[PDB]
């Protein structure tokens, strides 16, 4: 019964501040390493961020350095995205749910998505 | 040297093996586990100096367990427990926890100010963590592995009729600390706190060690385990474990 | 306190097998690794073979390997050595050992055991023969022998045991024959005759 | 595997003498060392640990140092209960392996031995058997060499030896050498020397035996 809910997005100028959060139901957090993904129109999928267990530091991608910040509060099943400044090249939708190294080989689950959009 | 006792450590040990998501399947794992219905040293602090803090072996993982009324109970971790090598420590102060990887001078009686009489020096500090604490009577459980160049902690919080045994139930330790050290590990020890006379307490412990088994876990529909069976324990649990 | 005990020692043919046992009590025997140690009659120290906790690894020297099986029962707190194959250089004093180590087995405390004596021999048992020797007469010169005898122990009387004087026993010595030889102290204070 | 190799062999100290021993190995094994005492008859007793650690109760006056493969180990005064014999054993690697021995003794000043010489008796000739013995008895040094001589010549095989250890009182020793001899040829030689050489004779002495005598 694990259900994930993304709120926070929609239109923004170019170099905005947006905050999106995940609310999970029938998983616990603090089990798993979850991760954000980002899907764009032609560009099938491209993982975004990873928030490993506690001792260990967050591992972004190349092309995505010192843009967004990830938090994880274990309290009330929260999983936070802070957005810095992008460029408008960054529209997309993007999902929440565990990281590549924590899904099996029969794990087909993706919550609703939440739309961000840059007008330039 | 007091004598030692032993308890029988029914159905507890049980930890989440890896981080994968599974849910309302069974799993077979050959991982390190302690076996079902196993005998564990109970160690006791009762008042010609007394030596109720031995030094113990740390084999391949350890589980540990502590039904202390009040706070008395830090640990060390190390090979030679001097200054020629490295060493791990970890302190739950008032406020925060500090773990620490330095070489350490240990002190004879390695005891506590209810503060830094644990060590004269300690040089060549290569690790340094602040985090919340790791905090009636209550059974606080933990379990210690060391593989692969990585220190890991679980550990499991319960509200307790009868005390002489530990209880007959099913709970799963979950993780907390993943700490990326490189130190070899053979040996352990335990901090007490001594409050200063104007020193003893119901300090009470359980050690148990860990071996390589195959077990047969059941995950529910959320993600937890609720049910295990050791295929080597009886020929009954064989049956089960074969399908 | 921590004691341990060692049974299963005699004489066995060469080509034989045999079998010792070791007892454990006062500490938690189960939390160690375990180790077998020799010693020759008149010689040093050596290392037979070591156990870890839960069976698993066994680890035998370079003399004993293939011929000799260590093995642990954890239920009775108990301890075997297996010999296959005997030959007379094992002739020795055996114990069993929890050694003090700061790399594998972490062990914090050292124990020993008492011993057990294996003799590899092809002679049956046998009772002393003496053969005295000629006395002159400090210079209080005498003589006595006592020789072919198997078993390593003796029975020591001189005089009816009255005095403790001329107590210097000298070390038996091991023949070609197969038996054994000793002697007795000579001089004694003249004062008493 | 590793050699281990110990000097000296045999040692002896005067009361309240610095004594030190040296361990040495075949490869570098840091500083995973042990160091054992045993008397006779009795299991060993473990002394420094780590070479470098002592061990509760361990008196004070023990140390040891070193790292590598040179390590050394030291006595500040000799108390008369320091009569043992030391071990270094390695932990680096499996197989484990134990070194030789270092023996520790007490000094005394020069003695001389009283050498005596005994013919077989009677009752041994009546079963077929002979043995020729000679004594020496209350020589403090160790060492000390005795040989039998038939008709001038060097023989060896036939010959054994015993050697008691300290007696407390006096701190000395005693010999015994045997000889055996048929009974078809143990009277058919008259020249049966006994030749003893020691330090502490001005010169050697030799005792002949008589036939028939
Ligand atoms: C799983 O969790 C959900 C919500 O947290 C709950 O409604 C459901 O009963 C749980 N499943 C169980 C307890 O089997
Ligand atoms: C330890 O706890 C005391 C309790 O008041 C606090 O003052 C101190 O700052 C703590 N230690 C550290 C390193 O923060
Ligand atoms: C590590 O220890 C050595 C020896 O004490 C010292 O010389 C060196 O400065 C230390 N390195 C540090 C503290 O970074
Ligand atoms: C730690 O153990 C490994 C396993 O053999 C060994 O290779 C390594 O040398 C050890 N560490 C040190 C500092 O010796
Ligand atoms: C625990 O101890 C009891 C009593 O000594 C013994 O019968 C039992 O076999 C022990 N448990 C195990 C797993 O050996």
């Amino acid at each position: 019964q694990v259900q994930l809910q993304e709120s926070g997005g929609g239109l923004v100028q170019p170099g905005g501040s947006l905050r999106l959060s995940c609310a999970a139901s029938g998983l616990i957090i603090s089990r798993y390493d979850m991760s954000w993904y980002r899907q764009a129109p032609g560009k099938e999928r491209e993982l975004v961020a990873t928030t490993p267990i506690p001792a260990a530091r967050p591992q972004y991608a190349d092309s995505v350095k010192g843009r967004f910040t990830i938090s994880r509060d274990n309290a009330k099943n929260t999983v936070s995205l802070q957005m810095n400044s992008l460029k408008p090249e960054d529209t997309a939708v993007y999902y929440c749910n565990l990281g590549p190294e924590s899904q099996d080989h029969n794990y087909n689950y993706w919550g609703q998505g939440t739309q961000v959009t840059v007008s330039s | 040297q007091l004598p030692p006792a032993y308890t029988n450590s029914f159905t507890r040990g049980v930890y989440y093996p890896d981080k994968v998501f599974r849910s309302s399947v069974l799993h077979s794992t050959q991982d390190l586990f302690l076996p079902f219905f196993s005998n564990v040293t109970w160690f006791h602090v009762i008042s010609t100096k007394r030596f109720d803090n031995p030094v113990l072996p740390f084999n391949d993982g350890v589980y540990f367990a502590s039904i202390e009324k009040s706070n008395i109970i830090g640990w060390i971790f190390g090979t030679t427990l001097d200054s020629k090598t490295q060493s791990l420590l970890i302190v739950n102060n008032a406020t925060n926890v500090v773990i620490k990887v330095c070489e350490f001078q240990f002190c004879n009686d390695p005891f506590l100010d209810h503060e830094f009489r644990v060590y004269s020096s300690a040089n060549n500090c290569t690790f340094e963590y602040v985090s919340q604490p790791f905090l009636f009577k209550n059974l606080r459980e933990f379990v210690f592995k060391n593989i692969d160049g990585y220190f890991k902690i679980y550990s499991k919080h319960t509200p307790i009729r009868e005390p002489e045994d530990l209880p007959q139930g099913f709970s799963a330790l979950e993780p907390l600390v993943d700490l990326p050290i490189g130190i070899n590990i053979t040996r352990f020890q335990t901090l007490l706190a001594l409050h200063r006379s104007y020193t003893a307490g119901a300090a009470a412990y359980y050690v148990g060690y860990l071996q390589p088994r195959t077990f047969l876990l059941k995950y529910n529909e959320n993600g937890t385990i609720t049910d295990a069976v050791d295929c080597a324990l009886d020929p009954l649990s064989e049956t089960k474990c074969t399908l | 306190e921590v004691q341990l005990v060692e049974s299963g020692g005699g004489v066995v043919q060469p080509g034989g097998s045999l079998r010792l046992s070791c007892a454990a009590s006062g500490f938690t025997f189960n939390s160690y690794g375990m180790h077998w140690v020799r010693q020759a009659p008149g010689k040093g120290l050596e290392w037979v073979a070591f156990i870890r906790y839960d069976g698993g690894n066994k680890y035998y020297a370079d003399s004993v390997k293939g011929r000799f099986t260590i093995s642990r029962d954890n239920s009775k707190n108990t301890l075997y050595l297996q010999m296959k194959s005997l030959r007379a250089e094992d002739t020795a004093v055996y114990y069993c050992a929890n050694l003090k180590d700061s790399r594998y087995s972490g062990s914090y405390y050292d124990y020993w055991g008492q011993g057990t004596l294996v003799t590899v021999s092809s002679a049956s048992t046998k009772g002393p023969s003496v053969f005295p020797l000629a006395p002159s007469s400090g210079t209080a010169a005498l003589g006595c022998l006592v020789k072919d005898y198997f078993p390593e122990p003796v029975t020591v009387s001189w005089n009816s045991g009255a005095l403790t004087s001329g107590v210097h026993t000298f070390p038996a010595v091991l023949q070609s024959s197969g038996l054994y030889s000793l002697s007795s102290v000579v001089t004694v204070p003249s004062s008493s005759l | 595997v590793i050699w281990m190799t110990q000097s000296p062999s045999s040692l002896s100290a005067s009361v309240g003498d610095r004594v030190t021993i040296t361990c040495q190995a075949s490869q570098d094994i840091r500083f995973y060392l042990n160091w054992y005492q045993q008397k006779p008859g009795k299991a060993p007793k473990l002394l420094i640990s780590d070479a470098s650690n002592m061990e509760t109760g361990v008196p004070s006056r023990f140390s040891g140092s070193g790292s590598g493969t040179d390590f050394t180990f030291t006595i500040s005064s000799l108390q008369p209960e320091d009569i043992a014999t030391y071990y270094c054993q390695q932990y680096d690697n499996l197989p484990f392996t134990f070194g030789p021995g270092t023996k520790v003794d007490f000094k005394r000043t020069v003695a001389a031995p009283s050498v005596f010489i005994f013919p077989p008796s009677d009752e041994q000739l009546k079963s077929g058997t002979a043995s020729v013995v000679c004594l020496l008895n209350n020589f403090y040094p160790r060492e000390a060499k005795v040989q039998w001589k038939v008709d001038n010549a060097l023989q060896s095989g036939n010959s054994q030896e015993s050697v008691t250890e300290q007696d407390s009182k006096d701190s000395t020793y005693s010999l015994s050498s045997t000889l055996t001899l048929s009974k078809a040829d143990y009277e058919k030689h008259k020249v049966y020397a006994c030749e003893v050489t020691h330090q502490g004779l001005s010169s050697p002495v030799t005792k002949s035996f008589n036939r028939g005598e």
